[PDB]
């Protein structure tokens, strides 16, 4: 099997700019390399075959190059329709036909400060004996953000899960939810629970917090 | 135009069997080789199987060998994929891909046309969700705009659909993608932002649907401790 | 077991643009060729059999 | 082509095969790729090398000074000298031009013949255990692993070893 | 070989066949032995004989004395004479060497072609009434006595006469 | 009746060691060959057109 590595996983650049994608192969695949585009909710579409030849209907703004083990894809003028996920696939030694893990092209916009809201678990969840503390970061850019949980002003790790929405089509920002999962036994032992958010849009980290009462 | 139509997908238990059908129109079916490519939910692509234009040659991914079987009926313009001994890891969207070239074996392996695909889910067990509110209390009273939502917890398998106010309120709402917990059950949260001068003018209801468990729970969100 | 697997017989090609002439056809591009016609000189008068000329 | 293989039923050449003049493309469960039939290539390279050396080395000249000098009352022998130089020029030019024209045609036919014999050697080996699907390609009625593939290239393909399995698969395919 | 028969799918020659250049080995209930296809041999012998005579007899020279004598004050014309003798020597030597090289190759290809056509004439006659078992040999699906053997060599093999018996034996053998 | 009986197509060979040269290959042993190059003389001066020379 020919392992295909496709770095960077995510690339940020503005509309109308130029984006360069990289595809690397564990073994030489000559020029038998293809590139595919997949817009959300749609099937994959062939762009490049032979590592340099554009398929039928591919506009000239898409450029492909490379041979051997290093390959690349270029979009000269980046328009909003092309903010999708791109995959590279070799057809030089198969089966198996192998793809790369893909690269997501995100639209670059101005830094947006998140709106932070903290939710202690609803009283009905303590009926079943599990506590879920939800911290929300709403409509921020860039996606890269630091969220830390503080239990009695003590750093927490290995007890929370994050979820990020897809890039908004109307404001081009992201929303993040960090849920802290802890059994009701552990929850009923501590007093202060806080959510610390560090983001490029904040001069200093913001902290929302609550108490067991109120 | 060339059209590729997938069908036969659905829910099934591990160890079960399903059969897919790719409806082919728009090209000489005999001249081109066909493939199946699958994509796990929110994941990358993975080639599954290949059959030549003649049908004598078939190739399969290592993980599906001995379980999957590709076939074609050229006279009927049909491509099939028979899956036996199904596994939970086989849960994915399955596309049928036409080869871009004809009569050049050394230049095969390129897919120019893809169907929209069909969904195969192989779970094991059905667990319904527990819907919990995320109230906009005094610690969520920003003054200008407040935030509330619902916590859909401990359900399996996906999907779960969430709407707000009988589907009327669709703006500033973010329904997060599910997360798989340590318990092996999914969990998501859906939130919306609304002005603070609406906590009492308009009640808020999140509509949760979990068709595998026939869950249609509706939950109220409002502040407390007042 | 299942049938399948393919073997193909083919011949070489390259990016060469060398053209030759044949009895039936002219300007046939070929992959490799050699020149039998010397058409270059060093532009100098030199020593035959090691012995310099009388100038 | 004189033998029908090159630019014939094998339509084009392979830039992907770089190590030889005539070879194979294979595809089985273990993968695919190009390989060159070393025996046929080396035989053809030896043959063409001998051909080029024969054309070059059979011309063995001695030391000679072509020039001649005649005074103004020696015009007739001067013209006789010119006729000799011109006649040799005409003979060598015409012969050289036709030799390259004729032997270039023979060389391309030689490559065409070598490809046809290579295809026919395989076809006579596989017989009904594979199908002739055109363009110089054989599609097997039985699985042919890397070892089996090398046996075909080595001219040691064991037809009876796979004949029963191919027969069953062929009849099933044709049914 | 250019046609693939000699030193090809027919690997070697027969010292046992002594009366002809191309022929047959047969074996039936009446015995075995070598025989030569007289028509193909005589045609090839006529062809090669014409080729050798053409190479020899097209050279028709007249009476001529090559030698010339010049005194010590005739060095220039002496060298002119030498250039003529040398130029003719170079032209004839090179042409003779290449003519033998090129026509020898054509002659061996001619024999290769004659063998292939002889094999193909039989194969097109027998069709499925016999099996192609390699090395230029046909194994019959029906008994072929001496009279039947001569019909194949004479190009008068009656395929429908034996087709039913061969078909029944072929299907039984393959079953 | 039973099947069987065989017919084979082949070509001549002998104990000849004559070697010829070809454009593609050197020293190819062949069954028969002829010499186009006269390389023998009688070692004598003789009469051209029947008339003896003047010695």
């Amino acid at each position: 099997e020919i392992v295909m590595t496709q770095s960077p996983a995510t690339l940020s650049v503005s509309p109308g700019e130029r984006a360069t994608l990289s595809c690397r192969a564990s073994q030489s695949v000559s020029s038998n390399l293809a590139w595919y585009q997949q817009k959300p909710g749609q099937a994959p579409r062939l762009l490049i075959y032979g590592a340099s030849t554009r398929a039928t209907g591919i506009p000239p703004r898409f450029s492909g190059s490379g041979s051997g083990t290093e390959f690349s894809l270029t979009i000269s003028s980046l328009q909003s329709e092309d903010f999708a996920v791109y995959y590279c696939q070799q057809y030089n030694n198969w089966p198996p036909i192998t793809f790369g893990q893909g690269t997501r092209l995100e639209i670059k916009r101005t830094v947006a400060a998140p709106s932070v809201f903290i939710f202690p678990p609803s009283d009905e969840q303590l009926k079943s004996g599990t506590a879920s503390v939800v911290c929300l970061l709403n409509n921020f850019y860039p996606r890269e953000a630091k969220v830390q949980w503080k239990v009695d002003n003590a750093l927490q790790s290995g007890n929370s899960q994050e979820s990020v929405t897809e890039q908004d089509s109307k404001d081009s920002t992201y929303s993040l939810s960090s849920t802290l999962t802890l059994s009701k036994a552990d929850y009923e032992k501590h007093k202060v629970y806080a959510c610390e958010v560090t983001h490029q849009g904040l001069s200093s980290p913001v902290t929302k917090s609550f108490n067991r009462g109120e | 135009e060339v059209q590729l139509l997938e069908s036969g997908g659905g829910l099934v238990q591990p160890g079960g069997s399903l059969r897919l059908s790719c409806a082919v129109s728009g090209f000489t079916f005999s001249k081109y080789a066909m493939n199946w490519v699958r994509q796990a939910p929110g994941k990358g692509l993975e080639w599954v199987s290949h059959i030549s234009g003649s049908g004598i040659s078939t190739y399969y991914a290592d993980s599906v060998k001995g379980r999957f079987t590709i076939s074609r009926d050229t006279s009927k313009n049909m491509l099939y994929l028979q899956m036996n001994s199904l596994r939970a890891e086989d849960t994915a969207i399955y596309y049928c891909a036409k080869d871009a070239i004809s009569g050049q074996i050394w230049l095969q392996g390129t897919f120019d046309y893809w169907g929209q695909g069909t969904l195969v889910t192989v779970f094991n067990q059905i667990k319904g969700p527990s819907v919990f509110p995320l109230a906009p209390s005094s610690k969520s009273t920003s003054g200008g705009t407040a935030a509330l939502g619902c916590l859909v917890k401990d359900y399996f398998p996906e999907p779960v659909t969430v709407s707000w106010n009988s589907g009327a309120l669709t703006s500033g709402v973010h329904t997060f993608p599910a997360v798989l917990q340590s318990s092996g059950l999914y969990s998501l949260s859906s939130v919306v932002t609304v002005p603070s001068s609406s906590l009492g003018t308009q009640t808020y209801i999140c509509n949760v649907n979990h068709k595998p468990s026939n869950t249609k729970v509706d939950k109220k969100v409002e502040p407390k401790s007042c | 077991a299942d049938p399948g697997d393919t073997l193909c017989i083919g011949y070489h090609a390259n990016n060469s643009t060398d053209t030759v002439d044949t009895v039936l056809e002219k300007n046939v591009t070929v992959t490799h060729s050699v020149n039998l016609l010397e058409d270059k000189h060093n532009g100098k008068l030199c020593k035959l059999r090691g012995v310099a000329p009388l100038h | 082509g004189l033998f029908g293989a090159i630019a014939g039923f094998i339509e084009g050449g392979w830039t992907g095969m770089v190590d030889g003049w005539y070879g194979y493309h294979h595809q089985n469960e273990q993968g695919s790729g190009y390989a060159a039939d070393l025996k046929s290539t080396q035989n053809a390279i030896d043959g063409i090398t001998n051909k080029v050396n024969s054309v070059i080395e059979k011309m063995n000249t001695q030391f000679t000074a072509v020039g001649k000098e005649f005074n103004h009352l020696e015009k007739r022998i001067e013209n006789l000298n010119k006729k000799v130089d011109d006649g040799f020029l005409d003979i060598w030019t015409y012969n050289a031009e036709l030799l390259v024209l004729l032997e270039n045609e023979r060389t391309l036919d030689y490559h065409d013949s070598n490809v046809k014999n290579l295809y026919e050697k395989v076809r006579s080996q596989l017989k009904n255990n594979a199908k002739e699907i055109g363009n110089g390609c054989f599609e097997f009625y039985h699985k042919c692993d890397n070892t089996c593939m090398e046996s075909v290239k080595n001219g040691t393909y064991d037809y009876p070893k796979y004949s029963e399995e191919a027969k069953l698969n062929r009849e099933e395919i044709d049914s």
